[PDB]
């Protein structure tokens, strides 16, 4: 009838817009607080530092190396990071490079086109052959850094060339064979019904026999040039045997150990600041994954396939709604320093305080639970790189596949892994709050009982002094014990 | 990047109701994010934390127990600011006062102050409000640099503001802590350091500003010579 | 409630050398509720650690905070002139926020003689009735010094205020202002005016004058 008796309550802290992650038992759990750990999102440009970052706007790393006309503006030219675009095209006599990826890496590992010419003597023999395919300016013209030649008179003898190397670095020599496509243009050029070119340094050797073959036409020409390369090291020497087809080299691209790359991609370059790169842009290399692009230059993140993977880093999100009562039907969401709390209604009035040596013993396990997901991760990642690297042995002409399922068996243990800290993290958070109602009935012992809704009822009157008695671990239940048993039994 | 202002620096007499205000720039008092406190400062007490107000879709607020009777911090929505009211006031509440907000630091939780007000000081004292008088302080001959300065004296209460050439005269000024005279008035003194050859081609005045008094006076320093 | 004591109340330092200070707790705190402030003079207390060890937003690696308990400590490494500052501890316990008596830094510099000034009463006061004479000390090292007024080569005892300036952030010096108020009646009587000044980067003590009228 009165203010005999007075209620505790118990309860946690709630908001009304939670997050959604990923556990065990369910698909779905809404949490207070917690951190995304993908990187999605992309502002879609390239940023021009800190790397050097080169735009071949219609030349292909392959046609600025050989000489293009188009592509003139590209000698000399140094880069760490070469991007080809789409429209890129190619608009001098039709070729083929046998092994196009594996010239392409190496001279773009290098990250200079530096040429450099030399006194090649090709005697009895016109040098600087032209075609219509690459006008050159106004007239015929050629590739920048190849030397056509064609036979001188009636005679085209053969050349025997050797060309020392007394430098430190190592040069790259780059040289082509032309098929014609009748007897009739071979005899012309070359004299000779049937022509060679051989290149070697110390045991490497390669010998081309050309072919006469009629090609799909490529700008008026059913004929085709294909392109080799050579290195030659410190002290080794070039040798350039050939009775006929010869397209020589100019000189050398002298090409340096470094850190440069690759990458084809139509996104535009901006003035910004980004250390990781994606063909769609650049991305901050602040969050462990991405889920922008597979292939990245620079410090990134971790490729993965799913778009979202949040960390939990708070506890069950239940809300608040219409219309006193605990942590069994909702939380509070007015209780904010902390994640289990106390609340009460007694003769002085209602109250609220948290329990904080409950909510550190939650933090201190939530703490380093991020950095504990990356070193895991990591060992993973790398652990399925290199394992998964062999492939149940190997055919390099059809592993286009292999990528395909490394990143589904890499994403499936990612998420994995955010989800058993996620199961980890709603288990100890529900601890501690019930830990704490076992606490506080062990200490009220018979002077109060559980209402039901996560509520006590004191049946003794207890004044805020007294109700700080019992969130303090001092609360003696014998000195009210009379008093409210004399209630109670009434 | 929230800005905070509150009101101006007072006197309040003896057994009357403090009444200070605090104008949020950059957020909403509303907010869901952060909460506001109000902290006052004094030699005697020290900082001592008075009460806060934060809304999550109802408005809650805490106050200290040493505190609780005589105090009501109240938000104004439509001016988005929030006040502060304390009662009875006692020669024990003379203090700088601090708007400040606090906003969660770690996994959403642990409000932490970190922005922080001005501070007005508000003085509970019997006594009427007075200005200051202005007097110049004169350099003569050279001991290589002169130095000239200003006395403001005579005022009450606490305190004032003293800019040279309006905020244009940085380097050398030494505006010094006031002194309270046996009278119960206030004395100060600002002085700066010049070259000897900048007298003269330059003038320099001495800009001050005493709110409690609404007096601001600016005094042309000059060298007197014969 | 829970009670913060700082120790020590004061603290000299010699640039570069590390400052440790401790914050000391009557019942044991929560670790992520332990914060530390810098209140630099005429300015609001600054954010520095949170969280017991946590930097924010702003503070550089020099700082750093550790602790648990009742036994808390904040480090700052590579100490600076613009590091001189009053360093409160402040802790949550539930209901209330507490915090310390602070624990003033003042950073050490090599010695500097102070330049005395000494402005005679203005005119215009003098109309008014009282005369106030001031000494001035400018830009000196360390905080001790001491003035001494004479008036007519007679010590005065009494009728003179001094004020001494904050530990400037750049040069880490002082300043002080030692005023004597007479009436004006009292101001013609005696006609020589000097302040003597002792401090330890002066050899001999120093005294500047004017006797009384100009010129
Ligand atoms: C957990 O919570 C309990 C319950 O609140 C605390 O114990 C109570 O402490 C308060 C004081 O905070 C006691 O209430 C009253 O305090 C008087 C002293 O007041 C001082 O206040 C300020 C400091 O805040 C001083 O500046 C001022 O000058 C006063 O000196 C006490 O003297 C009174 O207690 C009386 O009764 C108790 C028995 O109950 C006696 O032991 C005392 O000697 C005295 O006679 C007054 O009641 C309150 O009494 C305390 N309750 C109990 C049951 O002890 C715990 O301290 C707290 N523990 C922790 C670890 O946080
Ligand atoms: C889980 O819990 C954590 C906290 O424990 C939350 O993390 C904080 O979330 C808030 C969201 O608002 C972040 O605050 C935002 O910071 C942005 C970046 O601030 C930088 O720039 C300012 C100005 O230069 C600097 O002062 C600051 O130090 C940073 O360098 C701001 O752009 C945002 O401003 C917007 O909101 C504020 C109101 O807060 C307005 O005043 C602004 O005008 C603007 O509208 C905002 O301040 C905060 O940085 C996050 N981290 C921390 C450590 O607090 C998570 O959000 C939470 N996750 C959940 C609930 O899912
Ligand atoms: C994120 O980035 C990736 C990588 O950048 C994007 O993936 C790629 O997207 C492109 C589409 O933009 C895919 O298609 C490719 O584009 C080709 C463009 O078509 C053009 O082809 C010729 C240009 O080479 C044009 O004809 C040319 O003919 C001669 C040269 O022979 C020349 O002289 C003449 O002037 C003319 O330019 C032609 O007319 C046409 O305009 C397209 O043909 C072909 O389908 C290509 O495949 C590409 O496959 C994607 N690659 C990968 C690995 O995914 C991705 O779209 C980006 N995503 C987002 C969201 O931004
Ligand atoms: C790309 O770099 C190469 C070399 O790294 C440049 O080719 C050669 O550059 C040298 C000078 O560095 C030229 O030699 C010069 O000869 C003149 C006389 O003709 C002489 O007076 C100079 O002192 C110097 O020795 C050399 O001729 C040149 N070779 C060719 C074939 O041009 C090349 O110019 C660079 N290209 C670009 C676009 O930067
Ligand atoms: C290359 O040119 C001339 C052909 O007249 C010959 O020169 C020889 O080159 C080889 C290359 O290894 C040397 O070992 C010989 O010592 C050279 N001999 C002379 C006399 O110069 C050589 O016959 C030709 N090389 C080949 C392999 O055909
Ligand atoms: C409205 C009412 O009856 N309030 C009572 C008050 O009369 C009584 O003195 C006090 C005892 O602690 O408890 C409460
Ligand atoms: C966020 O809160 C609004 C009301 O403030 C509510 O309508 C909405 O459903 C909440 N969002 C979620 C995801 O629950």
């Amino acid at each position: 009838n009165d203010n005999s008796t007075a209620t505790l309550c118990l309860g946690h802290h709630a908001v009304p817009n939670g997050t959604l992650v990923k556990t065990i038992t369910d698909d779905q759990i809404e949490v207070t607080n917690a951190t995304e750990l993908v990187q999605s999102s992309s502002t879609g440009k390239i940023c021009n530092n800190p790397h050097r970052i080169l735009d071949g706007i219609d030349c292909t790393l392959i046609d600025a190396l050989l000489g293009d006309p188009h592509c003139d503006v590209f000698q000399n030219e140094t880069w760490d990071l070469f991007v080809e675009r789409s429209k890129a095209f190619s608009n001098c006599y039709p070729y083929d490079v046998p092994d196009y990826a594996s010239l392409r890496s190496l001279v773009a590992s290098s990250g200079t086109l530096e040429f450099i010419t030399e006194g090649f003597t090709w005697t009895g023999v016109t040098q600087n052959g032209g075609s219509n395919a690459c006008k050159r300016g106004p007239g015929s013209g050629f590739f920048s850094r190849l030397n056509w030649l064609t036979k001188s008179g009636s005679t085209y003898p053969v050349l025997n060339v050797t060309m020392p190397n007394n430098d430190n670095f190592d040069k790259l020599y780059i040289w082509g064979v032309h098929h014609p496509s009748t007897n009739q243009e071979q005899t012309s050029l070359y004299v000779q019904a049937s022509g060679r070119v051989t290149v070697s340094t110390r045991r490497s050797q390669q010998t081309i026999i050309p072919n006469i073959e009629s090609r799909p036409w490529v700008r008026g020409l059913s004929s085709r040039i294909s392109i080799y390369w050579t290195i030659v090291k410190p002290g080794d020497v070039l040798v350039i045997n050939s009775n006929g087809n010869l397209i020589a080299p100019r000189g050398y691209f002298k090409m340096r150990t470094g850190k440069s790359s690759i990458m084809r991609s139509d996104a535009p370059i901006d003035t910004c600041i980004s250390e990781c790169i994606t063909p769609n842009g650049s991305i901050p290399n602040d969050k462990p994954f991405q889920n922008v692009n597979k292939i990245t230059y620079g410090a990134c993140p971790k490729y993965v396939k799913q778009n979202t993977l949040k960390l939990a880093t708070g506890m069950r999100n239940v809300p608040e709604k219409q219309t006193i009562a605990g942590f069994i039907e909702n939380g509070w969401e007015g209780m904010i320093d902390g994640w289990y709390g106390f609340r009460h209604q007694n003769s002085e009035g209602t109250g609220q305080a948290a329990d904080l040596k409950s909510t550190q013993a939650a933090i201190d396990q939530i703490n380093g639970k991020l950095n504990r997901v990356i070193e895991k991760t990591n060992e993973k990642f790398h652990q399925i790189e290199k394992e998964f690297s062999e492939v149940e042995g190997r055919i390099q002409d059809l592993e286009k596949y292999v990528e395909d399922t490394k990143i589904d068996l890499w994403s499936y243990n990612a998420e994995l892994l955010v989800a058993l800290e996620n199961q980890h993290t709603i288990d100890l958070t529900d601890s501690e709050m019930n830990k704490l109602f076992e606490k506080t009935r062990r200490q009220l012992r018979e002077n109060a009982e559980d209402m039901g809704n996560g509520c006590f009822k004191i049946y003794h009157k207890c004044d805020n002094a007294c109700i700080e008695s019992i969130r303090n671990g001092t609360y003696d239940h014998d000195v009210y014990r009379d008093e409210a048993l004399n209630n109670r039994f009434q | 990047q929230v800005q905070l202002q509150q009101s101006g620096p007072g006197l309040v007499k003896p057994s009357q109701t403090l009444s200070l205000t605090c104008v949020i720039s950059g957020d909403t008092v509303s907010s869901n994010r952060a909460a506001w406190n109000w902290i006052r400062q004094s030699p005697s007490r020290g900082l001592e934390w008075l009460g806060r107000t934060y809304y999550r879709s109802k408005w809650y607020t805490d106050y200290a127990v040493s505190v609780k009777s005589r105090i009501t911090i109240t938000p104004d929505t439509s001016k988005n600011q929030f006040s502060l009211q304390m009662k009875s006031v006692t020669p024990e509440d003379t203090a700088v006062y601090y708007c400040a907000r606090g906003s969660a630091m770690i996994f959403g939780i642990v409000i932490i102050l970190e922005s922080w007000g001005q501070g007005t000081l508000v003085t509970v004292s019997s006594a009427s409000t007075k200005g200051p008088s202005v007097f110049p302080l004169a350099p003569s001959s050279k001991s290589g640099t002169a130095a000239l300065g200003c006395l403001v004296k005579d005022y009450f209460p606490e305190p004032v503001t003293v800019s040279w050439n309006s905020g244009a005269l940085t380097s050398g000024v030494h505006t010094f802590p006031a002194v309270l005279q046996s009278s119960g008035l206030y004395s100060l003194s600002s002085v700066v350091t010049v070259p000897s050859s900048s007298l003269g081609t330059q003038t320099y005045i001495c800009n001050v500003n005493h709110k409690p008094s609404n007096t601001k006076v600016d005094k042309k320093v000059e060298p007197k010579s014969c | 409630e829970i009670v913060l004591t700082q120790s020590p109340g004061t603290l000299s330092l010699s640039p570069g050398e590390r400052a440790t200070l401790s914050c000391r707790a009557s019942q044991s705190v929560a670790s992520s509720y332990l914060a530390w402030y810098q209140q630099k003079p005429g300015q609001a207390p600054r954010l520095l650690i949170y969280g017991a060890s946590s930097r924010a937003t702003g503070v550089p690696d020099r700082f750093s905070g550790s602790g648990s308990g009742t036994d808390f400590i904040l480090t700052i490494s590579r100490l600076e002139p613009e590091d001189f500052a009053v360093y409160y501890c402040q802790q949550y316990d539930g209901s209330q926020y507490t915090f310390g008596q602070g624990t003033k830094l003042e950073i050490k510099r090599t010695v500097a003689a102070p330049s005395v000034f000494i402005f005679p009463p203005s005119d215009e006061q003098l109309k008014s009735g009282t005369a106030s004479v001031v000494c001035l000390l400018n830009n000196f090292y360390p905080r001790e010094a001491k003035v001494q007024w004479k008036v007519d080569n007679a010590l005065q005892s009494g009728n003179s205020q001094e004020s001494v300036t904050e530990q400037d952030s750049k040069d880490s010096t002082y300043s002080l202002s030692s005023t004597l108020t007479l009436s004006k009646a009292d101001y013609e009587k005696h006609k020589v005016y000097a302040c003597e000044v002792t401090h330890q980067g002066l050899s001999s003590p120093v005294t500047k004058s004017f006797n009384r009228g100009e010129c």
